[PDB]
């Protein structure tokens, strides 16, 4: 019942602006404190704002303090968060969560959270994936290097999904240049490779890019 | 530390507004109660005071058409909503059973519903385990307080727990309870539950180490001071009871029906005794603003009871014939329905045959010329008290004074003239009052094919009476004072509505069951 | 703010086996503690709010413990839906710092990795780049170190790792080091080997294409 | 262009043969009805003429024990097995509800199911649309026939089909039907419904267009020439109304429980006007064979009915007192069971609005042979009940004057101390008996229940009054004596089996109670 | 005997339009026509039994006509279920003569013929083309060759082409002429 | 509910003879005339006989009269069509089919149709089939396979066409390893191309 629905996530530009928006339901909104929580890529979570019931008592980390601001409207069950001045430290997913304590003079914790809105505060501008075969040398490893793309999410599959076995896709690297590099690889028999023919899948719907690239021994 | 206590009984899903006497609000300018007024003054008290605990004491179960078409899921919906630290189980909460309290109550309350003297047996035991706790340690502020909570032994007898529970001592099932939280390094602990003020004051007294004791079961009002409205209290709030072990324990209850809600303030010291306690029931008087959203659920929530109440539960080919010139002076065609209705309930005390209801408790008839269509609204219309009715054990001595008393004063149109079912009575009104009943029989029971036999004075019979009856209304002192077993039973308006459902056309006579010479 | 630690950084445990995270306030937070489960993928989960107050439908094998400074999370009997990564929060006053976060990870045999190296492609070496990958796949534990010696020269830049959660299965590790260079650098040198050191092999296995 | 229309009227679940009054059969030899038998004539009548339209008027729910075990399912499988061309919908299709209605019939037939007059309204109108439509076009031969069904507007009152459906009048739902199907280019319209032979009658005289009216509800017996058997025709077959158009309507019913096939001739000319028409309906007697491939699938069906004879119905608390030595002597707790469950079948579900409020019910003693033992959990099967009732009679509704009901009283107790099974258990009578008196004077009370009365109540007879009382059909028939019954009739009507009924009624209530509440009381 | 021609023998419909078909006999026959339904691989199905008459089960889409010697089925909102062999059948008199069929099919744009070589007996074969009528010749040769046709794809709803037999396969169709060996 | 089983089709010579049966189960069977109805593969549906209930009105159609045989056992409600001096026009899949109208003076049509029986008359022997191998496009050429039914797996397969020697033949065609199946000569064949 009690739920919470982030929006207004999305790409921004370094040294720009954007207002997160949360809109919460099942729960008396103007009875909890509400929070943004940060989660970076591959760290842990990071506290960003908090906001009493009725705006009198606003707390923000050190790292967000003086450029992000949380605001609350009771009226429309919404939670804002206008994050100003962003840079690239701020590329996170963030969380509207709901304060367990139902009583303005305590923290619980928070109980009920969103699934998360993300914010990827990059100058680099979309860009569509480079695939590169990794060709083989008992069994032989084999993969595709997702090199130079933009935003993060690719999906990379195997044969349109006839390999689920052996399939390794390691999570994205932000390059230096801004841009992410990721690769997936196979381990399969030695002996399927002059037969069996292997296909590197690769989808980036930001760039709506598909490409569909052959490994063979080489 | 400093603890506001903020505590409802015996609600009896009163969930929207009532008028002062609790009934129907007919005048919203002047009504009491409701769950969204509940939930302003619940906020604003939360919101006022940093440490509030709402607790519930039980029978938030029953009462009204919210109980009827929706079982329970609209008291979990709305303590959810008000969002209640814990409840103690009442007797009502057992009333469609206990598959009727697991689904739609203990399966869906966010808040600990807790009973330490319930035991449960068999196949029942794994189903209902961690449903319903003992006691629950719920953190206050930066404190933690241990909430154990109680029902009434009578529970078996008020309702319709199943045979796989166990309803033992108070006493000797929370001294056990309350020591494990002892142990527990819980120096704080609050009886909730429902078992009466007798029982409560009981427990301040015997059970060590409990600090506050917040009951129900009595629609006991506590007040300190001059009363805010027609209630008249039983005792200072809160009741103060010295026990054994020197400490001085409060005991607190605010009423029923949801028009008060009790305001205890607590001062602890840091090893957990009560310093001092002071408080009151608020009044929920027109004086505190409904809650637009809670309003606006109850208003989304009450158009399924508009639809229900419309919807016919059976065809009627006869004039019911409800008025009061009939059924306060002669067999009434209503009368019998509402007997045949008790007796087929009971049936399907498995061969109680006998009924009286007194005639005052029939307000309005139903007509059989708008096609024939009965509703629950003129059910509503007719039994409009929201009683039950209840078997109960008399002497035939005792039931042979009660018809007497039934026409003591004839003439008067006052409601004490008896409708009957399974008993034949003849009158007599030429005659001195206390010997009008000329003749009386009654259904034999015990034997192979029923027959109506005169009553006998010195036997035992099992008699369905309403609560009215059996609490000394409308007169008849004599029945609630020699009552050897009281048991209480069904719904008075769904009781007649599933005789009717089950019988899709009813056709009640005058059967000459009453008499006069 | 009140800077918050949590102990151990990852903890290596299987099904049955008792585990303990510590956390340590910078001040006395009372027992304003909060401690939260987290899924990859999903957002955090409240089991403690109090410093042992459980939250409703969390199994009772998770306790909390402590007070002022020190509190303590324990899971009794692992199960293996508690594999994942677990936060304290103090409660006291803004800013509600988290803590550092202890995963919890299958425990199981040692596995010696598989290496294997693969030479950059033609086509981003026509795309002026090149990207040399060293694998290693279905090592445990995760402690593995990859250094990149070319012509017998170790690199210490010029290299990134990635390393994938635990297998469903196998409840292994994977790791991908990639090492970028220009075209015109690649067009240098001859060896670009890739050495590997893990706690399951005698010694360190090098892997060259010699190329 | 000739057609011959075979129809067939208020069957009431009479799946098996018969006897002549649609009691249980007994002498295979006398036995009538049945649907083999009638799928025999109507295979021979479809073998040796060309355009043959078999309809049905309604009425085919409830009646007996296939009613309550296969619950319209065999009524389905067996029209279907006799190749129904279109069925009316009729009051007792909706007993068991509209629920009971769609699932078993509605769903299962393959023939259309027509009535025009039914309009459905809320959630009901989305589950319901197209299961019943409100005509046919069916080609019989080279030419086409339009059939527009009906259903009585009191349907409500004598069933109980919800809320949901509206009952509107039948001239004014029918005109526009008749309208669009001479839009249609259909000349030959037929009028199935049913709503009784007055409104078939009003129907001719007042819905322009309609050219024949195959009716029910009513179990009006038509004839041309000398009967059969024991039912008095009301009129000729074809019954000819003059239409208000000037055209000649004929009007047509079988009477009912498939003991007469209606078999009408009619000539149509290249119009579609009525140039002749002629017939009468046919006697299912023991000359037609029963088709043995139909004889057969009813015995199949037969073994889920033995299987449930022995399920249990319900419970009772007490002892069933069905013994000869307490029911042909004084009031007995099974008569009044009995009186109660033919009471109660009757104003639950009624044939015609002319029984809707009978609450008088009188049943020999000797018609009660064995009692039901409540030792056995309590349990009454199917099994008990036959052995309480095992003549397989039926219950029927009579009309008498007072006199006529004063002198069946007198009757019953006119050989009193002999243990003869004249003693009637009665239900909504009370009745004292004065044994000390003379024969013919033995009834010294005789109160019965008022029905014009708002609320009912116990009123001395009057012996020039009318009243309406349930029978068995031993009674109504003669009986055990009571010929004065039989000579004073004012009407009569069959009714549903015995066994099915009190085994309805128990089913109903779950736990039975009866007691010797003083129905029937000496002086 | 009562021949019977139905036209057109193919009709390219769209999913949502109206599709007429028309059927003639050689002598009144007065209402006694019926329609039916054919999918691949099953047995007909009776839509219509006597003109204007709809069989129990069917939509109320389809609409018989006619009478005499002229009959009409009408599809009106073609909708996928549609697409299969329409046949009408005189119930005269014996013999019950069923007519030529009718098929309809799935509208889609003009698809040129994907032509491929195969050397051995020489296979030409077209991909993915419509409409159906195209044309193949060897130049090799008159005679001496067999034609397979696909049914509509169900996805793509085109039609391949195999003709088995320099050994030039030249194709003519009107998403084009197209000559390889 | 109603079904018709049909049995009794299969491989038959030249100038021989054949007996289809069709067993009716969910309906009155003496009561509706009853017909053999023949779809050659790949062509239209083909009236060729009918009889009555009584078996009085047994009409032929003109390519089928004087060599076939209609008839019908009431009693066991079953249908038969005795096919005398058959010949390769004959090859067909055979329906028995159920008149719509109840009335013995009237055809409705045909409302129920039983799942068809292959008859097949020719003078070649079942043998196995043939592979041989054949944007680009592969495929294989399965030739000289007999009876009819085969499947190929490895996609457009195309209908089956009968040789100048009674022979089928068949080609599968992909869009870049053929496997052939004949059941009736228990054949599997994977060829790689
Ligand atoms: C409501 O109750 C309060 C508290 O007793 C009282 O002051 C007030 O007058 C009452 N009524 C109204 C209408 O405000
Ligand atoms: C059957 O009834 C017919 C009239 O329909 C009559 O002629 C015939 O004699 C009857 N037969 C018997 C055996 O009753
Ligand atoms: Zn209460
Ligand atoms: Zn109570
Ligand atoms: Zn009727
Ligand atoms: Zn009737």
């Amino acid at each position: 019942e009690v739920q919470l629905v982030e929006s207004g996530g999305g790409l921004v530009q370094p040294g720009r602006s954007l207002r997160l928006s949360c809109a919460a339901s099942g729960f008396t909104f103007d009875d909890f404190a509400m929070h943004w929580v940060r989660q970076a890529p591959g760290k842990g979570l990071e506290w960003v704002s908090g906001i009493s019931w009725n705006s009198g008592n606003i707390g923000y980390a050190d790292s967000v303090k003086g450029r992000f601001t949380i605001s609350r409207d009771n009226a429309k069950n919404s939670l804002y968060l206008q994050m100003n001045s962003l840079r690239a430290e701020d590329t996170a997913l963030y969380y509207c969560a709901k304060d367990k304590s139902g009583s303005p003079y305590y923290y619980y914790g928070m109980d009920v959270w969103g699934q998360g809105t993300m914010v990827t505060v990059s100058s680099a501008s979309t860009k569509g994936p480079s695939v590169f075969p990794l060709a083989p040398s008992g069994t032989a490893a084999l993969g595709c290097l997702v090199k130079d793309y933009f935003p993060e999410p690719v999906t990379v599959s195997w044969n349109s999904g006839a390999l689920t076995s052996g399939v390794h896709t390691f999570p994205a690297v932000l390059q230096s240049s801004g841009l992410y590099s990721l690769s997936s690889v196979v381990t399969v028999p030695s002996s399927s490779l002059g037969t069996q023919t292997y296909i590197c899948n690769v989808n980036h719907k930001p760039s709506n890019t598909k490409v569909d690239k052959r490994v063979e021994p080489k | 530390w400093e603890l506001t206590i903020l505590h409802t009984n015996d609600v009896h899903s009163r969930l929207e507004q009532t008028s002062e006497d609790s009934s129907k609000c007919v005048n919203a300018s002047r009504c009491m109660g409701g769950v969204a007024r509940l939930f302003t003054k619940v906020q604003q008290i939360r919101r006022a005071e940093p440490n509030v605990l709402l607790l519930d004491a039980g029978d938030q179960y029953q009462g009204t058409i919210w109980f009827t078409v929706y079982k329970g899921a609209e008291v979990a919906h709305f303590m959810n909503a008000l969002r209640y630290d814990a409840m103690a189980l009442g007797n009502h909460e057992f009333d469609n059973g206990v598959e009727g309290l697991i689904e739609p109550l203990l399966k869906e309350a966010k808040f600990p519903i807790l009973s330490a003297n319930i035991k449960a047996k068999g196949p029942l035991a794994s189903q209902i385990s961690g449903l319903y706790l003992p006691y629950k340690v719920l953190p206050v502020g930066d404190e933690v307080v241990g909430i154990v909570g109680y029902t009434s032994k009578e529970t078996p007898f008020l309702s319709n727990p199943g045979t796989n529970l166990v309803f033992e001592d108070e006493i000797t099932a929370l001294q056990p309870e309350v020591d494990k939280l002892k142990t527990l390094n819980v120096n704080k602990i609050i009886a909730l539950g429902h078992s009466g003020f007798e029982m409560d004051k009981l427990i301040a007294q015997k059970v060590r180490g409990v600090d506050v004791v917040v009951g129900g079961h009595s629609n006991t009002f506590l007040y300190t001071g001059n009363p805010p409205s027609k209630e008249v209290p039983a005792g200072k709030y809160p009741f103060i009871v010295t026990s054994d072990d020197g400490r001085k324990v409060p005991v607190v209850q605010a009423y029923a029906f949801g028009k008060y809600l009790g305001y205890l303030k607590i001062e602890f010291d840091e090893r957990g005794n009560v310093i001092s306690s002071h408080g009151n029931p608020i009044l929920l008087n027109s004086s505190i603003p409904e809650d637009p959203s809670i309003k606006a659920d109850i208003n989304k929530w009450r158009i399924k009871l508009d639809n229900y109440s419309t919807q016919e539960l059976g065809k009627t080919i006869v004039y019911l014939d409800g008025s009061s010139q009939s059924c306060r002076f002669r067999e009434c065609n209503m009368g019998n329905l509402i007997c045949d209705a008790m007796i087929n309930n009971n049936l399907r005390w498995n061969h109680v045959s006998m009924c009286i209801l007194n005639g005052g408790g029939i307000r309005s008839p139903i007509d059989e010329r708008n096609n024939g269509t009965i509703t629950w609204e003129n059910l509503a219309a007719v039994l409009p008290f929201g009683g039950t009715f209840d078997l109960v054990q008399l002497k035939g001595s005792t039931l042979k004074k009660a018809f007497e008393h039934s026409v003591h004063r004839y003439g008067q149109s006052t409601g004490e003239f008896l409708q009957v079912g399974g008993i034949h009575v003849v009158y007599d009104l030429s005659r001195k009052p206390g010997d009008r009943v000329v003749k009386l029989d009654v259904l034999c029971t015990k034997c192979r094919v029923p027959s109506y036999d005169p009553l006998k004075m010195d036997e035992v019979y099992k008699v369905i009476l309403p609560n009215f009856l059996a609490n000394g209304g409308d007169g008849f002192q004599m029945i609630k004072d020699e009552l050897l077993r009281h048991d209480s039973g069904d719904q008075d308006i769904n009781v007649v509505s599933t005789y009717i459902s089950k019988m899709k056309v009813i056709y009640p006579a005058v059967e000459g069951r009453i008499k006069f010479s | 703010d009140i800077q918050m630690t949590q102990s151990p950084s990852s903890v290596s445990a299987s099904v049955g086996d008792r585990v303990t995270i510590t956390c340590r306030a910078t001040q006395g937070i009372s027992r304003r503690l909060a401690w939260y489960q987290q899924k990859p993928g999903k957002a955090p989960k409240l089991l403690i709010y109090a410093a042992s107050s459980l939250q409703s439908g969390v199994p009772s094998r998770f306790s909390g413990s402590g007070s002022g400074t020190d509190f303590t999370l324990t899971i009794s009997s692992l199960q293996p839906e508690d594999f994942a990564t677990y936060y304290c929060q103090q409660a006291n006053s803004f800013p509600l710092t988290f803590g550092g976060g202890t995963k919890v990870e299958i425990k199981r045999t040692v596995a010696a990795p598989s290496v294997f190296i693969f030479p950059p492609s033609d086509e981003q070496l026509k795309s002026g780049t090149a990207s040399v990958v060293c694998l290693l796949n279905n090592f445990y534990p995760r402690e593995a170190k990859v250094q990149w010696k070319v012509d017998n020269a170790l690199q210490s830049g010029n290299s990134q790792e990635s390393v994938t959660e635990q297998d469903s299965k196998d409840s292994t590790y994977s790791l991908s080091s990639t090492l970028t260079l220009s075209k015109a650098d690649y067009e240098k040198h001859k060896v670009y080997a890739c050495e590997v050191t893990h706690q399951g092999l005698s010694s360190p296995v090098t892997k060259s294409f010699n190329r």
